[PDB]
RNA sequence: AGCAGAGUGGCGCAGCGGAAGCGUGCUGGGCCCAUAACCCAGAGGUCGAUGGAUCGAAACCAUCCUCUGCUACCA
RNA sequence: CCCCAUGAACGAGGAAUUCCCAGUAAGUGCGGGUCAUAAGCUUGCGUUGAUUAAGUCCCUGCCCUUUGUACACACCGCCCG
């Protein structure tokens, strides 16, 4: 992965990790919250650890996915899934995913 | 028949009617005698927004004004709100009222 | 490609979606009211009651009618909402989804033959044709069916801008082919109760006549249901222009009718 | 398809400010700022600026410190860009109205309609309170029925001296530090000691003709 | 007119935590400083694991928390 | 958009009409007098849910737009009159009268005065509900 | 004969310019100690003929036939 | 049991539902049991070895107190037109 990165792109290849990380934990989220036995939901904030936790199953999934019938190798994948986390372009499962839960976050709030 | 209060549940002594007030909750018609009643005094303002309050107001000190309610409830109302609780036999017959914070000081 | 003169949707619009996946926090589906960018609709507004079954409202493969509540313009997030809906928008976005339907099939004709080896064929014909015939046409809310519908019946329309080739028969075989037969629903009405042995003559004339100031020869359709009812289904134009024929030609027969004998009905 | 103009209306680049001036009795005459819309034809600017009302308090137009006794001034005459005022009536603060009512006291009332010297014409709306004594060891502090309808009585008789006399500046010039309150709060002690008097409304009712030349006295 | 205009991201910092709550223990109430002003604080509710002394990323500090 | 002549070392006062409580809020800011006003913003129109228009951030929300139209023009300062419904009925705050307060406040208008007025009567015509009143 | 409807893919009603539409039934599963209520899952297939546009036609639009509904006569 | 040939459903699964917190879950093999011949079972054992939680009474259920009862075959009870 780290091999594909650095000819790939040209870096210290842990720092496009770290970014992949940062950009790809969420800011708000929600929950539910029980009231008149329908489905009300309310937001509230995350944790670092938590955003950490995320970020980390958020892009692993976009690998595991692509393999699963492509020619490509789950290496090729994930070094893919990580420049496009790291600098944000809506073309990986995370950053997507990301942006799914603000946007509910904004609504019911 | 078994009588479970000495006072029927409410403050009638020596009359014979006493004007019904209606539940600020459910608006059920309740005699003024039979009605929990709980003043309410509040801050206008709560406690987190007196801080921007006084760095926007062009008075250095204001004291700002209190709401007070007087709210009448119900029995149903009063229960199901925790208003008021279930007491055992003998603990039916104290009339303290429950030990609040102490007093109207800073936190509470 | 896009179906609709914006390429991305405003805020408050009435829109149509297909669902192509349900979440649990609403449903995230494909528009065919504009392109086939992605569209979240989530659970709270989508009703204003409970909610027992959950297939038997939303599921995959149903044209849906939504309002579009926000958008972010430059991310490309078309937040939806499904709240509010009333049945009067369901047939304003039912007729402009299904004639827009019909308007791009018509615009897929010029794309078979021109080079369409890649996705943006459609969307270059798309704008410099589609948008000068309903631009013009959109305050009044006409959209660009009016404007071919328009060159079929009277051609200056598609002569005014760029007219293609090839295109002009099948054009016109698709607009007046789906778009009659085509059609008058005028029947005289008629009422006469005569005393006359000369009546049977006397009708002839008063037929022949259902439209003053034309041929001997003109083509017409007279049918006969009851005695008294003589119904007379006068020159086929729109039922715009046979209107003097329909009114003035009732007062023919009656009048005619009444001068060999007896009084008849006005 | 219209005229010059550009876009939407900006109805308020079409209004006029202005100012409003208080009597030279306050200290700070600088009430505040309106507007009213530019003049047309069918309506002028005046005519919808004139019979106002302006909530302005005491601590406010009188630097400073008391925070209630709000007093309600109407525009009754526009002059070049100012528009001067006239006394309407004072009101009260409800938090104050309502903290000083509490249980085991009992409440008293009263009110009069009255005349000036001149043609105004007030109506004027009091209050008193039972005093929890000096070193009570009952939780009570409730009064006969027939002492109280003395304190009324001599709450009328103080409240009407003092404003049948005296004209309307006057009136003014007692309130504000509440001399006509205090008066009766001393006068009543006697018969219950009591504290607390203020007049928590004055709402006039009728007034005489514009008068120009006593309209200006109180903007000298 | 469109859109809006929004204010820029906060970031303040746990003083004390204060309890679970929600209906499953799944929210924690805390009590957070501003990070900017000292005297400032306001409650919240958090979803995720937190100790006390971290750091939290507000998108608006309009919201306050109440129960419920 | 045109302002007074000077508000240098002065403001200019506005009122601000915060209305409370529930399925709604409005936030109506005026004149001194209140005799004519400016715009008009509701919790309806923020957010649409026929639900959440008595919620906090929608309060929030609509207070954050009606601010920047009031510094747009001059108005600077704010005294505040608060209104529950009152009228013989609950007579008591919404959630969205703390809300927007906050948010107005820090987005950088100044405060005057506050203060209670609700209309309270001393005692009206009967309430809706009937005798045994609301249950479900 | 004028007008209207239809000419099943389980039933009954026949829904619209995307190949069963709606309501119901039958059969099976789920929930429950069990039943009801409630929740899911089904099923060989131009849908009378002759044509046109169409990517396609019970369904987009015509030309014909038959059965019925309402009205009603040639015989 | 072995050798050659034949080459189906099945391309991640509805309504629902089970089990699990550290050498634990999951993957993977082996011994014992029954056994003249024969484990897709059961009982033990090693080997490789995560993610998530440090909580709560919302659902399901259980313990203690208080309260109400026309119930004691105990709410799956009892009972009305």
């Amino acid at each position: 992965a780290f091999e594909i990165i650095h000819l790939l792109t040209g870096e210290n290849p842990l720092q496009v990790l770290v970014n992949a990380i940062i950009n790809s934990g969420p800011r708000e989220d929600s929950t539910r919250i029980g009231r008149a036995g329908t489905v009300r939901r309310q937001a509230v904030d995350v944790s670092p650890l938590r955003r950490v936790n995320q970020a980390i199953w958020l892009l692993c999934t976009g690998a595991r996915e692509a393999a699963f019938r492509n020619i490509k190798t789950i290496a090729e994948c994930l070094a893919d899934e990580l420049i496009n986390a790291a600098k944000g372009s809506s073309n990986s499962y995370a950053i997507k995913k990301k942006d799914e839960l603000e946007r509910v976050a904004k609504s019911n709030r | 028949m078994t009588k479970k209060r000495r006072n029927n549940g409410r403050a009638k002594k020596g009359r014979g009617h006493v004007q019904p007030i209606r539940c600020t909750n459910c608006a059920c018609c309740v005699p003024k005698d039979k009605a929990i009643k709980k003043f309410v005094i509040r801050n206008i303002v709560e406690a987190a927004a007196v801080r921007d309050i006084s760095e926007v107001s062009v008075f250095d000190a204001y004291v700002l004004p209190k709401l007070y309610v007087k709210l009448h409830y119900c029995v149903s109302c009063a229960i199901h709100s925790k208003v008021v609780r279930n007491r055992s036999r003998e603990a039916r017959k104290d009339r303290t009222p429950p030990p609040r914070f102490r007093p109207a000081g800073a936190a509470p | 490609c896009r179906f609709y003169q914006h390429k991305f949707p405003e805020v408050e619009d009435v829109v149509m979606v297909n669902v192509r996946s349900i979440a649990e926090m609403g449903a995230y589906v494909s528009l065919l009211e504009y392109n086939n960018i992605e569209g979240m609709i989530l659970l709270s507004e989508l009703s204003r009651r409970r909610i027992r079954s959950i297939n038997k409202l939303i599921r995959i493969g149903r044209n849906e009618c939504v309002v579009v509540i926000r958008v972010d313009k430059e991310k490309g997030y078309i937040d939806l909402s499904k709240r509010r809906v009333s049945p009067e928008e369901a047939i304003k976005c039912e007729d402009k989804f299904t004639k827009s339907k019909t308007v791009y099939s018509i615009l897929r004709h010029v794309a078979e033959v021109l080079e369409y080896t890649k996705d943006e064929q459609l969307e270059s014909l798309f704008q410099r044709t589609a948008w000068v015939f309903d631009d013009k046409y959109k305050r009044p809310g006409y959209g660009a069916y009016d404007a071919f519908k328009h060159a079929v019946s009277d051609p200056s329309i598609l002569d005014s801008l760029d007219l293609n080739e090839d295109e002009r028969e099948v054009l016109i075989n698709n607009i007046n082919r789906r778009l009659t037969p085509q059609a008058v629903k005028i029947r005289a009405d008629i009422e006469v109760a005569c005393y006359g042995y000369e009546g049977i003559d006397a009708v002839k004339e008063a037929l022949r006549a259902g439209l003053n100031c034309s041929t001997e020869t003109m083509p017409i359709k007279i049918n006969l249901i009851a005695p008294p009812r003589y119904v007379m289904t006068t020159t086929t134009l729109e039922r715009t222009e046979g209107l003097s024929v329909l009114n003035q030609a009732m007062a023919v027969i009656k009048e005619k009718i009444e001068e060999k004998r007896g009084v008849f009905n006005v | 398809k219209k005229g010059a103009k550009k876009k939407v209306v900006d109805p308020f680049s079409k209004k006029d400010w202005y100012d409003v001036k208080a009597p030279a009795m306050f200290n700070i005459r600088n009430i505040g700022k309106t507007l009213v819309t530019r003049t047309q034809g069918t309506k002028i600017a005046s005519d919808g600026l004139k019979g106002r009302v302006f909530e302005v308090s005491l601590a406010d137009l009188q630097n400073d410190e008391v925070a209630f006794r709000k007093f309600k001034l109407i525009t009754e005459d526009v002059q070049g860009k100012n528009c001067l005022t006239n006394f309407h009536g004072m009101d009260l603060t409800r938090d104050k109205m309502c903290s000083m009512v509490k249980k085991w006291q009992t409440m008293i009332e009263a009110h009069v309609d009255v005349k000036t010297t001149d043609g105004y014409l007030l109506h004027l709306f009091c209050v008193g309170f039972t005093k929890k004594c000096n070193n009570q060891i009952r939780k009570t502090s409730y009064a006969q029925h027939q002492q109280v309808r003395q304190i009324r009585k001599k709450m009328m008789e103080i409240m009407t001296r003092e404003v049948q006399t005296n004209d309307l500046k006057e009136v003014v010039n007692k309130l504000i530090p509440d001399s006509i309150g205090k008066d009766i709060e001393k006068a009543c002690q006697s018969i219950y000691p009591l504290h607390d008097v203020f007049v928590r409304k004055v709402k006039m009712l009728k007034k005489p003709k514009f008068e120009l030349g006593k309209l200006m006295e109180l903007h000298g | 007119m469109d859109t809006s205009r929004v204010q820029p991201i906060k970031l303040a910092r746990v003083t004390k935590v204060l309890g679970r709550t929600g209906s499953q223990g799944q929210c924690t109430q805390v009590r957070v400083e501003f990070m900017d002003d000292t005297s400032r604080s306001i409650i919240r509710n958090v979803k995720g694991p937190v100790r006390e002394g971290d750091v939290l990323t507000l998108l608006e500090s309009e919201r306050e928390a109440r129960r419920l | 958009s045109l302002g007074p002549q000077v508000a240098e070392g002065e403001n200019v006062f506005g009122v601000c009409h915060i209305f409370a409580s529930f399925n709604d809020t409005f936030v109506h800011v005026t004149d001194l007098s209140g005799k004519e006003t400016i715009c008009r913003v509701t919790g309806g129109m923020k957010v649409k849910a026929d639900r959440d228009e008595s919620s906090p951030y929608a309060a929030m929300l609509a207070a954050q737009d009606v601010a920047q139209r009031c510094k747009e023009l001059g108005i600077t300062a704010l005294h505040i009159k608060l209104r529950a419904t009152g009228g013989n009925r609950t007579k008591t705050p919404g959630p969205g009268a703390q809300s927007a307060l906050r948010a107005l406040a820090r987005s950088g208008m100044k405060i005057g005065r506050i203060e209670d007025v609700t209309p309270i009567p001393s005692d009206s015509t009967r309430r809706k509900g009937g005798r045994r009143g609301r249950r479900l």
